[PDB]
């Protein structure tokens, strides 16, 4: 319809990307491909690599917060198991 | 007139024609750019340029005779035109050039000069000629891993790789007696029939040409030589065609002729044709049409080539043409069949009976090598009057209905749908 305002992209043919020249692509007509043959092996290798690149980012924060929750709970058993009779006073006073 | 053929190793075929008065004689080999490994493609064109480098001075100075050559895929020929009374000296030069002497021609400095000239020519072709480059890339991407996709003039690295060893190997392995045929198109009758069968006129290497293992194939693919600096956009399509010596060649030719060609800037070409021309005339879409049916010994290529400037509507331009192909494969009117018959008769009579004997000799050699005898105009007309709407429908059902296609493009092809929206427009409608 009517032209729009300022934009960082357009439509097909005039998207607005950087000018480039010298790139060649290909394709193999997926009908004549027989696409998947080692799907289980591909999945195994991809999962291995993805886990290899992200060791600590999942193991560390969950571990530290499990430790924090464990500390809170164990303080609770030091208090809230037939023992509050002699520590609730010092907690609340 | 009718042609006469005989064969004792060498085949002598003549098409006598008193209408013309420029006798010609040459040699057509059955091996071209389709029988060479991709190690160094540029050998046949290198030989062609070698023949077109220094013997031109010899033929011009010694007597009156002009020589020319052309190699496309397997019609490698070296035609030597002449005057009607100079066929003897023409064959004398041919004999002195292609058996002995064959050493002074392959001089070193001459070889590097020819190599530089060929490198410059191929670089110029790659830089400038887009409409033929897209077709060459279509050939390259339609026959992947097969000696039918490599370009007919080679690549830069292929030309710069080898020097003399593989050239002489090609000469020894493909310039033989098995697949060599002489031609006598022009204004001669029977002297060619005898002069070729002579003690002095023999061809070296009376052996056999090596046979390839993987003959040919066809798989859909894409190539996108996207150079957005170029103003226009050149794209092409192709479907598995039909080789020569098949009882459907004329049917495919008529199917190609039905849609025909079109030029936007020519008023005559804008005022005829079929429904798709009106559909693309309503909203301007493209400038050129070229419906082709390329046929070689091993396989064929029936497709579509075009060039457009309205880069935004490439999808519409492709969609209309594919829908018209589907209309052809579902329902054809007899009036367009009759007009296609007449147009094909006109174009084939123009092509097979042009005034230049060089083209006639090339066609005669191409027919003789893989046929054994040329098919005259009358028989072609007889075989084309039998083409019917049912035959065209049955043929298009097998070839144009859910078959692999290959697209080659360059320029500004941002709007070109990659592979699925361009292939799923054949059998996914309300059939
Ligand atoms: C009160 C309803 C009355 C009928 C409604 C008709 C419209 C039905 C669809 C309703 C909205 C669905 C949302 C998506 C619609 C677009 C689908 C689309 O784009 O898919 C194809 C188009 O699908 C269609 O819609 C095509 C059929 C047109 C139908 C026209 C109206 C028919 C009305 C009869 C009833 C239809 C509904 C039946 C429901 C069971 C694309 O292929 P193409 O052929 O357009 O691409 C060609 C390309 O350029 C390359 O060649
Ligand atoms: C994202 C969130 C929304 C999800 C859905 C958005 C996409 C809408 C559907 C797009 C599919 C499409 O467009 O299908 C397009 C195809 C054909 O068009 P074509 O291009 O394949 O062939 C055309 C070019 N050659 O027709 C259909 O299949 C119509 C659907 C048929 C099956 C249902 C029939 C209705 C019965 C009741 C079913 C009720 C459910």
């Amino acid at each position: 319809g009517p032209p729009s305002g300022k934009t960082y992209m357009g439509w097909w043919g005039h998207m607005g990307g950087p000018k480039q020249k010298g790139i060649t692509s290909y394709a193999v007509s997926p009908y004549a491909q027989k696409p998947l043959q080692g799907i289980f092996h591909n999945a195994v290798f991809n999962s291995f690599r993805r886990f290899k690149s992200q060791f600590l980012y999942v193991l560390i924060p969950a571990g530290i917060y499990w430790y924090w929750w464990k500390n809170g709970n164990e303080y609770n058993e030091f208090l809230y198991s037939k023992a509050g009779r002699e520590e609730l006073e010092r907690v609340n006073v | 007139a009718e042609v006469t053929q005989l064969s004792n190793g060498i085949v002598v075929a003549t098409e006598h024609n008193p209408s013309a008065h420029t006798a010609s004689v040459g040699v057509v080999f059955g091996s071209g750019a389709a029988n060479e490994n991709p190690y160094n493609n540029g050998v046949s064109n290198l030989w062609k340029n070698i023949f077109l480098s220094k013997e031109n001075s010899a033929v011009a100075a010694k007597e009156g005779l002009a020589l020319s050559s052309n190699i496309s895929r397997d019609f490698q020929s070296y035609i030597v035109s002449s005057l009607p009374g100079s066929t003897d000296k023409s064959l004398d030069f041919l004999n002195q050039s292609f058996i002995q002497q064959k050493a002074n021609l392959l001089s070193s400095s001459n070889f590097e000069a020819t190599k530089k000239s060929v490198l410059k020519q191929v670089q110029d072709f790659e830089e400038n000629d887009h409409p033929n480059r897209v077709l060459e890339h279509l050939h390259s991407t339609a026959f992947q891993n097969t000696p039918l996709s490599l370009p007919t003039r080679g690549t830069l690295e292929s030309l710069e790789n080898l020097v003399v060893a593989d050239l002489e190997s090609f000469a020894n392995n493909h310039f033989l007696n098995s697949n060599a045929v002489v031609v006598g198109t022009g204004n001669i009758k029977h002297e060619d029939l005898v002069n070729s069968i002579e003690s002095k006129n023999l061809s070296l290497q009376t052996g056999t040409k090596p046979v390839l293992k993987k003959k040919a194939a066809f798989l859909g693919s894409e190539v996108r030589l996207r150079d957005d600096t170029l103003p226009k956009a050149w794209i092409s399509l192709a479907v598995e065609g039909e080789p020569v010596n098949s009882p459907n060649y004329f049917v495919a030719k008529l199917a190609a002729q039905i849609f025909g060609s079109y030029n936007a800037f020519e008023p005559a070409s804008r005022l005829q044709g079929i429904k798709l021309l009106d559909n693309i005339q309503e909203y301007q879409l493209c400038d050129n049409f070229n419906h082709f049916s390329l046929s070689y010994k091993d396989s064929g290529l029936w497709g579509f080539s075009t060039a457009t400037r309205n880069v935004t509507m490439i999808d519409d331009l492709i969609h209309f043409t594919l829908k018209q192909w589907n209309r052809l494969t579902i329902s054809v009117t007899d009036t367009e069949v009759e007009r296609a018959k007449s147009l094909l008769k006109l174009q084939l009579g123009q092509l097979y009976e042009s005034g230049n004997p060089v083209n006639d000799a090339n066609l005669l050699g191409a027919e003789v090598l893989i046929k054994g005898s040329k098919l005259s105009l009358g028989e072609a007309f007889k075989k084309i009057d039998a083409i019917t709407v049912k035959d065209v429908k049955a043929w298009a059902g097998k070839r144009l209905w859910d078959q692999d296609i290959a697209i080659a493009g360059t320029g500004q092809i941002e709007g070109l749908l990659d592979y699925m929206r361009i292939r799923s427009d054949m059998s996914m409608m309300r059939w």
